[PDB]
């Protein structure tokens, strides 16, 4: 069956901006349509046979390609426009969608606020215990957060969570969280959340001290 | 081993037709023979010309004498050389569309009112079968007037001016209920009227 | 809407189409010795409605003497037909190319054809095949 | 204007079978095809069927063979797919759609129904107070939160000050843990003097247990 | 003398069947058609002999082909209209033809294009009508 | 009702249009009846309902297609039948066997302009509206302009018999208002009529 592959995977453009967006398909197609899906929600047609803009769809859409070479651009970014587009054939046989590319909105590069909490009296219970980092309005998306313990390194015990753009804000906040045992927590003493970013000039940590001011 | 010249016949009136080659156009004299017959009908076999028409003593054209004309069957005419036989020609001429009639006679103009005028006019054999074309002007306008006719062959001219001239003359056409000819017939002589 | 020119027929290579997309039309022609029906149809046309594709007009011949979205198959054979048929393709048409019986295809890239539209003007892509016996 | 709609979400235990529906309106339904679409949490699309109502023909990808069926009742024009052997990787959206023929699209589209296979069941919501700290202090903001643990199943809805406040209040997507239960935080940025006085609480309800807990946050 | 309104009834009926295929030729042969070429490529089978009004059979036979033809000029800015153009030519050379009749048309073994059908049978028009007159 | 002197008139347009005139009157009031068409030689009916015109006739339209399309031909017989509601059951007051091209009247002929005016001349040319192909040149036509101090009636008829969309009037008077009317008929038919005279075209000429 034919594999649909778009790139780029994640596109950030500024409001106003001309950008174009490629799907490619393994063997020639005669068409592809595409389609746009907002968060949290069905798609919906875009552009059927390859230039027919749908019934509906903003004009400042269009698209036009041929074999196994096809493009979706915009005239100009909008703030209607942050959602993810796929692609789509039915030349044979199963029908095939891309992968989907997601549109983001620019912004001048921002640094994240750093802040951390250690765990609250109740959470001591069942031998369980956690502490989060949080990063605020930082843009872009690319950030990383790494965990040291008494100057240890972690891994294999941390996850983490990334929010939507803002609407208007048009930024992201990141929040890690690492669990450990109680009886590991109490043996410890020094804890950090080193975080690397665009915006930071050099790495910033933030630490607490258990049992201390 | 030059191509032959092509032929161009006329029926004129379904009375005879006319066939003429340009023969001098070789560069020697050349006793050009012309071969006929009618394909896909009755009688398919080849006959040759009886009455030939020359110019400068060689041969240039020939006639048929209204016997041999079939209109609505197909006439292929085929023209060979003498000296090499090998050199010969076909074409394929459909004569109903090649008809040329007679110019109309005797043209008369008569007032159906005071100031409203009727052309009337002959065609010698082929009534139903022929278009015309009423040509009419005056000495103060610059330029012919035209207007196409139907087989009733009768032309009204309302409101003529007692003051001006006028002249009328028409021509006629084998087309389009008979035929699909698109040569006129020679213009007829023209008839005067008024001061 | 119809292509007006036929698949550029590389020498030594014939082709054929997995599908016909709405609005092709095959010539209804038979074998020497043998001639349409009389009151009978000059082609076959691929029609469809919002879920269904067919083809219209039943071709027929006397002694002269799964589905795919928008496209029709092949018409199955009928009685005494010529030896070749005959295609009308459209405007977004794809037709795949092989070698003729005997030869080999010297490449490893797609034989594949399509029906373009522009400037007014469509014409198939060249297909990047070779056949060398 | 046609409209497809589905039904809600459905939760079901794995091994087991479920049938999703989509009943059809404002155009005739068998003289058109329903394809039915699946997408995993962020993995894009993919394409399961197809099933004409008014002629009981029915095409399947070699990926679905067995592992789904599409079945219609033509008196309410619904249209059903029920899904057998459930795993873990069967979770997601199920779309259904109408096919647009002569173009070989999808011209509408339902709005999803999601589908997830776990071993948890129901819990309550522990909650803990993300409490600031000088530690969180800089300048002369600070950061507080409510931290919400070992709930299932999604979702959960977090508002401060009863809904009064709206500026921030950023609310993350959940994650599992190991157990297969859920997790979650909210933060919120506030003058470090106004913490004084003004009282901050975030009131995180809890649909699927019907439980409510309004958690101070205060500085220690 | 003047014939009887019996064979001018007949005369009407030939130059209103005329005129419907020169339309017909017209439309079709008009040098913005851009689609001659095609129609130029299927087959029409003409009488064997045709100079009789028995032999308007064979037209009768063809007159199906014609409107699928037809068909196919349908485009923008073009006047005919095939099915009631068709209808008219069937009507008028059914009553031509005379139900009295019990012909079978013979067909020439060569084939021909739209353009050489029509004007045959123009032509079969015009001899009737000139030896009726 | 009483059997009173009684028409069914019908003509046809050429192309798509039988308009019928049915008067009686021994006619009761308030009665509901319709004309019903029934060719032979072709696969399709028609019916209108009578609408009043007058205390004692009526009219209506059997429009058979587009305005300007060939639904009919020489070789066509139409039964037009005249049918009054009494209850349930239709009753067949009329019956005429229509042969539309024997019947003919066209429409009045349209798009009259002044092509050209002068002192005492002036070119007027027109249109003819639906008017079939079947014709061809076989079509005559009827004009008459109007002058000061006279009236429509009195005023020469003038006479084209031959297919001319043109006329050039002649001597007319500098700086006088006129009118011009025309109207045509087809040669063929035997009762065929002079189609309505058209709108009259109001033209002025030139000062000396
Ligand atoms: C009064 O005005 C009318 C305007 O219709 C004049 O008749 C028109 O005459 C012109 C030539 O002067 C005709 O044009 C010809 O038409 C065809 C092509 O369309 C072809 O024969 C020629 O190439 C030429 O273009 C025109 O058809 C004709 N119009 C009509 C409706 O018949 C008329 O001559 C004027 N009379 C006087 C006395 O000035
Ligand atoms: C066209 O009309 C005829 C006749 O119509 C009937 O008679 C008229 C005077 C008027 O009263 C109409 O309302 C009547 O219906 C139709 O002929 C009938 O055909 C049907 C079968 O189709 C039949 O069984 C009847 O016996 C026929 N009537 C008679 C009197 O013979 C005819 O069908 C109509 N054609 C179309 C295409 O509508
Ligand atoms: C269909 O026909 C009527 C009748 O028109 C008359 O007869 C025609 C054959 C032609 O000669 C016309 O000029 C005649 O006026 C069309 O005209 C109207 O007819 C009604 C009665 O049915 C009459 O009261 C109106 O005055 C007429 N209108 C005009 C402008 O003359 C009628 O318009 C035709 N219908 C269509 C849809 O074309
Ligand atoms: C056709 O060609 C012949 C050629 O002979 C013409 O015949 C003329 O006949 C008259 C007597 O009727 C002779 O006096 C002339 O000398 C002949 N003319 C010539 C040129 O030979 C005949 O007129 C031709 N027809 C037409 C219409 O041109
Ligand atoms: C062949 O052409 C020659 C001339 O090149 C013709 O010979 C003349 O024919 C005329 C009559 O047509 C005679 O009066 C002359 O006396 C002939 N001249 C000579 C020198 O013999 C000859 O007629 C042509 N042949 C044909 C069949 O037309
Ligand atoms: C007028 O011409 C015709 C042929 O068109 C001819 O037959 C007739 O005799 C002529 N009349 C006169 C009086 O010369």
């Amino acid at each position: 069956q034919i594999v649909l592959s778009q790139s780029p995977v994640i596109l950030s453009a500024s409001p106003g901006e001309k950008v174009t967006m490629t799907c490619r398909a393994s063997s020639g197609v005669s068409s592809i349509h595409w389609y746009q899906q907002q968060p949290g929600s069905s798609p919906k047609p875009w552009i059927y046979d390859t230039s027919s803009l749908a019934s509906g769809v903003p004009a400042r859409f269009s698209g036009s390609g041929s074999g196994t070479s096809y493009s979706l651009t915009i005239s100009r970014v909008e703030a209607e426009d942050a959602a993810t587009y796929y692609c789509q054939q039915w030349s044979s046989n199963p029908p095939t969608f891309g992968a989907g590319t997601k549109l983001e909105l620019k912004r001048t590069v921002a640094a994240p606020s750093v802040f951390i909490f250690p765990p609250s009296d109740e959470q001591l219970k069942s031998g369980t215990a956690s502490v989060v980092c949080l990063l605020n309005n930082f843009y872009p998306r690319e950030a990383k957060v790494q965990w040291k313990v008494d100057n240890a390194l972690q891994s294999g015990n941390s996850q983490e969570s990334v929010t939507e753009q803002d609407s208007k804000d048009s930024t992201y906040s990141l929040s890690s969280t690492l669990t450990l045992s109680k009886a590991d927590y109490e043996k410890h003493k020094v804890y950090a959340c080193e975080v690397t970013h665009q915006g930071l000039s050099s790495p910033v940590t933030k630490s607490f001290n258990r049992g201390e001011c | 081993t030059l191509p032959l010249p092509e032929v161009q016949c006329f029926v004129f009136n379904v009375e005879y037709m006319n066939c003429t080659w340009q023969s001098s156009s070789e560069p020697q004299p050349t006793n050009l023979t012309l071969h006929y017959w009618y394909k896909n009908s009755d009688n398919d076999k080849v006959q040759k010309c009886s009455h030939y028409l020359f110019s400068e003593e060689i041969t240039s054209g020939c006639q048929l004498q209204k016997k041999e004309i079939h209109l609505y069957q197909t006439f292929v005419v085929q023209l060979q050389d003498p000296r090499e036989p090998r050199r010969q020609a076909t074409q394929m001429l459909k004569l109903q569309n090649l008809v040329i009639p007679w110019a109309p006679e005797n043209l008369t103009l008569h007032k159906l009112s005071e100031s409203q005028l009727e052309l009337n006019w002959n065609n010698r054999f082929l009534n139903h079968c022929l278009e015309h074309l009423v040509q009419y002007r005056t000495d103060w306008d610059h330029s012919w007037t035209e207007q196409s006719v139907d087989y009733r062959h009768k032309f009204s001219l309302p409101s003529v001016d007692g003051q001006k001239r006028y002249t009328f003359r028409v021509r006629s056409r084998f087309n389009p209920l008979c035929g699909s000819a698109q040569h006129w017939s020679e213009w007829s002589h023209p008839i005067h009227w008024g001061s | 809407e119809l292509c007006d020119d036929d698949p550029p027929e590389i020498p030594h290579a014939t082709f054929k189409a997995m599908a016909y997309k709405e609005g092709t039309m095959l010539n209804c022609e038979c074998k020497r010795g043998f001639r349409r029906i009389k009151s009978g149809s000059l082609y076959m046309l691929c029609t469809g409605n919002s879920s269904h594709s067919s083809w219209d007009n039943q071709c027929q011949c006397t002694s002269s003497a799964a589905s795919l979205p928008g496209h029709c198959r092949e018409p199955p054979p009928w009685e005494n037909e010529a030896t070749e048929r005959i295609y009308h393709f459209v405007v977004g048409q794809m037709v795949y190319y092989q070698c003729v019986q005997g030869y080999r295809a010297l490449h490893r890239g797609p034989a594949e054809s399509v029906c373009k539209m522009t400037h007014g003007k469509t014409r198939w892509t060249q297909p990047q095949l070779i056949c060398t016996g | 204007q046609v409209q497809l709609h589905q039904s809600g979400d459905d939760l079901v235990k794995p091994g087991a079978s479920v049938k999703l529906s989509c009943r059809a309106s404002g155009y005739t339904f068998t003289s058109y095809w329903i394809n039915w679409v699946k997408q995993r949490p962020g993995q894009g699309l993919e394409w399961i069927g197809r099933i004409l109502p008014g002629t009981n023909s029915i095409y399947y990808s070699e990926i679905f063979k067995g592992k789904a069926s599409l079945t219609v009742d033509t008196s309410s024009n619904t249209a059903y797919i029920q899904l057998s052997s459930l795993s873990s990787e069967d979770s997601a959206v199920y779309f259904c759609a109408r096919l647009l023929w002569n173009k070989g699209a999808m011209d509408y589209w339902g709005q999803g129904t999601s589908v997830t296979v776990s071993s948890a069941s129901t819990k309550g919501p522990s909650v803990f107070p993300l409490a600031p700290s000088s530690k969180s202090t800089s300048g002369g903001t600070a950061a507080l939160g409510c931290l919400v643990k070992d709930y299932f199943p999604e979702p959960v809805t977090v508002s401060w000050n009863s809904g009064a406040l709206t500026s921030g209040v950023h609310t993350f997507p959940a994650v599992l843990q190991s157990s297969g239960l859920y997790s979650l935080s909210s933060v919120v940025t506030v003058p470090s003097s106004s913490l004084g006085t003004q009282t901050y609480i975030c009131n995180v309800n809890h649909k699927p247990s019907n439980t409510k807990v309004d958690k101070k946050a205060e500085p220690k | 003398a003047p014939t009887s309104s019996s064979t001018k009834k007949t005369q009407l009926q030939l130059e209103h069947l005329l005129l419907d295929l020169q339309m017909i030729l017209n439309g079709i042969n008009n040098y913005k058609n851009p689609k001659l070429t095609r129609m130029l490529t299927f087959k029409f089978y003409m009488p064997k002999k045709a100079t009789e009004l028995k032999h308007l059979q064979c037209l009768e036979e063809e007159l199906k082909p014609l409107e699928e033809v037809l068909n196919l000029a349908q485009s923008k800015n073009f006047h005919l209209r095939p099915r009631d153009l068709i209808s008219n030519i069937n009507v008028i050379v059914l009553e031509l033809k005379g139900s009295e009749t019990t012909f079978m048309c013979e067909y020439a073994d060569e084939t021909a294009t739209i353009v050489e059908f029509l004007n045959r049978w123009i032509t079969f028009c015009q001899s009737i009508i000139s030896t009726l007159t | 009702a009483v059997n009173g002197t009684s028409q069914f008139t019908c003509f046809y347009n050429s192309r798509a249009n039988i308009s019928c005139v049915w008067s009686q009157d021994g006619a009761l009031q308030d009665t509901s009846c319709q004309v019903h068409a029934w060719p032979d030689r072709r696969r399709w009916n028609q019916t209108c309902e009578l609408l009043p015109v007058s205390q004692a006739s009526w009219a209506c339209n059997l429009i058979l297609g587009a305005p300007d399309s060939q639904k009919l031909t020489t070789v066509d017989i139409v039964t037009l039948r005249v049918l009054c509601r009494e209850g349930v059951r239709w009753r067949v007051m009329a019956i005429q066997d229509f042969k539309p091209f024997e019947n003919l009247r066209l429409m009045a002929p349209i798009s009259l302009q002044v092509v050209h005016v002068e002192t005492h001349r002036c070119n007027i040319s027109w249109e003819i509206s639906q008017a079939s192909h079947y014709f061809e040149r076989h079509l005559e036509f009827e004009a008459r302009t109007l002058s000061p101090g006279h009236t429509w009636e009195e005023a020469p008829l003038l006479t084209l018999k031959q297919k001319q969309e043109w006329i050039c009037l002649e001597t007319l008077t500098p700086d006088t208002q006129y009118e011009f009317q025309v109207r045509v008929k087809p040669l063929q038919g035997e009762f065929t009529t002079w189609s309505p005279w058209s709108q009259p075209l109001a033209f002025r000429t030139k000062p000396a």
